[PDB]
């Protein structure tokens, strides 16, 4: 569970609960159950807090790895209602943490300020003068192969 | 180790003088010397060098002499004159590496653990090859390949300190230079850049020809970097980058229009003053 | 006599105990071309655009 | 995309066969359901080089 | 003097709420924002229109589909503000040259 | 016209001669249905005409420019109808222009009846008749300038065309020329106008500003060539 | 298999080629990006993936010949246009 939260990639809520309900909510014979995810009122509160955390980790991972996500698709991906998902995303961005700008049909998870012409052109220029990795490529081309050039 | 080798324009002159001096009668076509310089765990600069009596035989390219005691004696002299410079590596012309380079490098490794070879090409100075620096490395050939030595290329620059830039400048000052880059020289620089890119592309294509016909063995990192370069090419389609038009038009206004108008108006005013001054002189002729 | 002697040298004995000898520099084509590499920019900077934001700011100023 | 019948009505081709024949007469064709960019960088590069010339090469 | 101040405070609070909301959205039905802010659709539409008109919040309001759009205006324009003015400046210069032309 | 096509006017010609040539070739292309280029040439002629003098020349060029612009569907600016030295002379052309803006056929006919002598005196009668039959085109240009999408029945009602099919034919003919940029939809009845793309980021400003370069660099070159230093 | 001419690939292509349901293509590209293989992005609304990937492979000598032909095209473009620029600027290059 911890490593799964450490790495990237989605976190399907249904699979997570179906794989960890018997452990986090109930008691295991080898390992006593947590007192923090029980049927107590704070147990349910922490359970819903985790449900938000899996949803917030989901959202952050999409913002790092998506551009435009349909609202229904995103809603089922984090296993929340459409309205509640939109409200949660709105809360997230309003706190000025996860940059995002939700449209009703686009709910974009980023696409930062559509790269203005200056930024986009600087990006293209950097990609071009990074193509000068070619010169290294060619000089090493003659170097590492010259000791084969005279061995043919 | 070292991520850059800085060669001052004195070891260049020392190498050229050594090459001419030997090649008066010394038709080995390739001479070997030792280059000293201030050492760093960072960018390494070289500031002086000397030439050792070296001999090489084209048979098997493994029988050779580098006078190591002569090396020691010259280094003693140079330390007495300037102890600040320590032995950094060895240079040799003849841009085609022979077989002894690593072997000779081993001999240089005892006088300098991080001995860097610096091929200083003398005759071919067409576009961009003042010098090429290599450093021996300890790896067999790759993850899963047999053993070898495999000199590694290091970025090399040409730079001078003060009281050496002045000598270069003074020997220069032909119709060359003009450090202020006017428009004509900038366009010339663009043409030179296109020429250099074309030359590098032709070198890569010649290598790919020698590989495709099987003359050369496949270098896997070479092909990997070729794929990387080919993927790195941008797209001038995709009408979001085409909105670069925007900034080009933006460029236009500040340049072109405004500047032209100003230049044209200034020229017109200069014509008014002349057309006035001329008629002033003519009326005075009265 | 293409070059004139300096006052500083003249007071320190020039043309009285020692004479100045004209100095000419023997620079062949090869050495000049080798020295040219000191500021020979590259084949690359002929093709690298200015930082476009920096270019716009310079234009504005 | 104008429909065939309206064209027949307002082209004064009273005979529909005549209208079809005239449609074949022109490249303007019937169609299936009877319903009749890049940055050049070459010429404008030449323009910019021309500006550079007119700046240089004296008067 | 307490009704006026409190009405001004209410309007200020409404504006602060409206900017602290819709910030997530880039194109949002006015019905949704009215529901979220618990105000009438016409009232919030009028307030949004006034706020846009006063330029106190960047955006546009598409009444045709009952939506509010948000964006920003690029500040790259400044060079033209110099450029344009310079043009008019040299207009004066040309005028002065005309006087010198009258000399000749 | 045949002489003009085979003869090249010298570029180093005098200002007055250039203005006269522009007016003459403009009259040519105006009576030869090339209205747009005629108007452009007439405006260029007015630019190069003398400012103080040449009252008659400017009067004639202004009359022809009014008629050509009206024929093109555009409306001449009221400013020219107000200068003293031009006012009364253009007075007959003023009462005419109003009618074209209103489309009042009776007013047009009355103006023609009361000013045919003056119109023929400057040889604008035939062009004025062509305008009398292009008033509808002017109205369609105005309608498409104001409206984006509009039903053809609305066109007919506004223009007093008494028929939707007649309005359809008229708007199709007008859009065939460069008068209007639209796209008729006979299936429904739209006269949908072309979407106005951002002229910036469209290489059009680059072309215009390139022309303006060519001009300014040319001006600088002639200025620096004509310095003409003296011998003594 | 798409040499940047059409870098946008629809989820249908991955679903059919990888014999997976279109719901799991998101997770597949998700994993691929996470592990560092590829550096694209996903446009779910239009069902496409932008691809700028840096994982090369062995090159199948016929493929090496094809890449050499591509390099021939590139170098001939550069040469033609260097010739163009030189011819146009001949006045100022001097």
């Amino acid at each position: 569970l911890l490593k799964l939260f450490t790495t990237m990639e989605l976190m399907r809520w249904s699979t997570l609960v179906e794989d960890y309900g018997m452990e986090l909510r109930k008691g295991s014979l080898e390992s006593p159950a947590t007192d923090v995810f029980g049927s107590t009122e704070e147990g349910e509160k922490r359970w819903k807090d985790l449900k938000n955390r899996v949803v917030e980790h989901n959202i952050r991972i999409m913002a790092k790895y998506y551009t435009r996500i349909t609202m229904k698709r995103m809603a089922q991906l984090l296993d929340l209602s459409v309205d509640e998902s939109e409200a949660f995303l709105s809360n997230l961005v309003v706190n000025k943490t996860i940059f995002a700008k939700v449209d009703r049909l686009a709910g974009i998870i980023n696409f930062q300020r559509p790269k203005d012409p200056n930024n986009l052109l600087n990006d293209w220029s950097q990609k071009l003068n990074s193509l000068m990795s070619l010169v290294n490529k060619t000089t090493h081309l003659i170097a590492k192969e010259e000791m084969i050039h005279n061995l043919q | 180790a070292v991520q850059k080798v800085v060669v001052h324009p004195l070891v260049l002159l020392s190498v050229v003088d050594h090459f001419n001096r030997i090649g008066k009668v010394g038709n080995q076509k390739r001479v070997v010397g030792v280059l000293l310089g201030s050492w760093q765990k960072k960018v390494l600069d070289v500031s002086n060098s000397f030439a050792v009596p070296f001999d090489e035989d084209d048979k098997d390219d493994s029988v050779w002499f580098l006078d190591h005691d002569y090396l020691e004696n010259m280094y003693g002299m140079f330390k007495k004159v300037n102890a600040r410079e320590r032995i950094v590596g060895w240079y040799h012309t003849g841009p085609k590496l022979h077989k002894n380079d690593i072997a000779i490098n081993e001999l240089m490794k005892r006088y300098c653990p991080n001995s860097v070879l610096v091929i200083i090409d003398v005759k071919p100075k067409d576009l961009g090859l003042p010098t090429e620096a290599y450093i021996s490395v300890e790896e067999v050939h790759d993850d899963g390949t047999p053993t070898s030595k495999t000199f590694e290329h290091v970025t090399s620059e040409i730079g001078a300190e003060e009281a050496e830039e002045v000598g270069v400048e003074h020997l220069l000052r032909d119709i060359k230079d003009t450090t202020v880059g006017t428009l004509s020289q900038r366009i010339t620089n663009q043409v030179h850049g296109l020429k250099g890119l074309n030359s590098k592309l032709l070198d890569i294509r010649s290598y790919l020809e020698k590989v495709a016909t099987g003359k050369l063995p496949i270098n896997h990192q070479i092909i990997y970097q070729l794929q990387d370069v080919f993927n790195l090419l941008p797209d001038v389609s995709l009408q979001e980058f085409v909105k670069a038009f925007y900034l080009k038009t933006n460029d236009q206004m500040v340049v072109v229009y405004l500047a032209s108008l100003i230049r044209s108006v200034v020229a017109l005013h200069n014509l008014i003053n002349n057309k006035i001054a001329n008629r002033d002189a003519e009326k005075k002729e009265g | 006599h293409l070059n004139k002697p300096s006052i500083q040298a003249l007071i320190h004995g020039l043309n009285r105990h020692y004479y100045s000898i004209t100095i000419n520099y023997r620079k062949n084509e090869l050495e000049q071309k080798m020295l040219l590499n000191l500021h020979k920019k590259s084949w690359m900077e002929g093709l690298t655009l200015q930082d476009y934001s920096e270019h716009c700011k310079h234009n504005e100023s | 995309k104008i429909l065939f019948t309206e064209a027949t009505r307002i082209l004064f081709f009273n005979t529909p066969k005549k209208m079809t024949d005239y449609a074949k007469k022109r490249g303007w064709v019937l169609g299936p359901n009877n319903y009749y960019t890049t940055i050049p960088s070459t010429e404008l590069a030449k323009q910019v080089i021309e500006y550079a010339r007119q700046l240089e090469m004296i008067v | 003097i307490i009704s006026t101040h409190l009405a001004k405070l209410y309007d200020n609070l409404l504006e602060q709420n409206l900017i602290r909301v819709i910030e997530p959205f880039s194109r949002v039905q006015i019905e949704h924002i009215s529901s979220l802010i618990k105000l009438s659709k016409a009232d919030v539409e009028r307030k949004l229109s006034q706020m846009i008109l006063d330029k106190k919040f960047h955006g546009i309001l598409d009444q045709g589909e009952g939506v509010l759009i948000i964006f920003d205006e690029p500040p790259v324009d400044k060079t033209y503000e110099a450029a344009l003015e310079t043009i008019q400046n040299m207009s004066k210069v040309v005028d002065s040259l005309y006087n010198k032309a009258k000399k000749l | 016209e045949k002489l003009v096509s085979k003869s090249v006017f010298p570029e180093q010609a005098n200002n007055n001669e250039w203005a006269r040539y522009l007016y003459y070739t403009g009259r040519i292309k105006a009576i030869q249905l090339e209205y747009s280029e005629a108007r452009r040439t007439m405006t260029n002629a007015l630019r190069k005409a003398p400012q103080h003098t040449a009252v008659g020349f400017k009067q004639t060029v202004h009359k022809l420019l009014i008629v050509v612009e009206l024929l093109l569907g555009e409306i001449p600016d009221r400013l020219q109808f107000r200068q003293p030295s031009l006012k009364r002379s253009l007075m007959p052309y003023f009462l005419l222009t109003q009618a074209v803006r209103t489309g009042n056929l009776a007013k047009f006919n009355q103006v023609l009846d009361q000013f045919g002598e003056k119109f023929q005196a400057d040889g604008t009668y035939t062009l004025i008749i062509r305008l009398r039959h292009n008033v509808i085109k002017t109205g369609v240009r105005m309608i498409s300038l104001s409206y984006s999408r509009i039903s053809l029945a609305d066109i007919a009602q506004k223009l007093q065309l008494d028929s939707p099919e007649d309005a359809e034919f008229i708007v199709a003919k007008a859009i065939r020329d460069g008068v209007i940029e639209a796209s008729i939809n006979h299936e429904k009845g739209y006269v949908q106008s072309k979407e106005m793309i951002d002229i910036y980021s469209t290489r059009e400003p680059q072309l215009a500003f390139h022309q303006r370069i060519s001009f300014c660099l040319d001006i600088h070159n002639m200025s620096v060539k004509a310095m003409r230093f003296p011998p003594k | 298999t798409r040499p940047a001419n059409h870098r946008q690939l629809t989820f249908e292509e991955i679903a059919k080629s990888a014999k997976i349901t279109v719901n799991e293509v998101e997770l597949l590209v998700m994993k691929a990006l996470s592990v560092g293989l590829v550096k694209g992005s996903i446009d779910e609304v239009d069902k496409r993936v932008h691809m700028t990937w840096v994982q090369p492979r062995v090159l199948d000598l016929q493929q090496i010949k094809g890449m050499k032909d591509r390099l021939e095209f590139w170098c001939t473009d550069v040469k033609s246009m260097e010739m163009l620029v030189e011819h146009q600027a001949h006045d100022i290059l001097t």
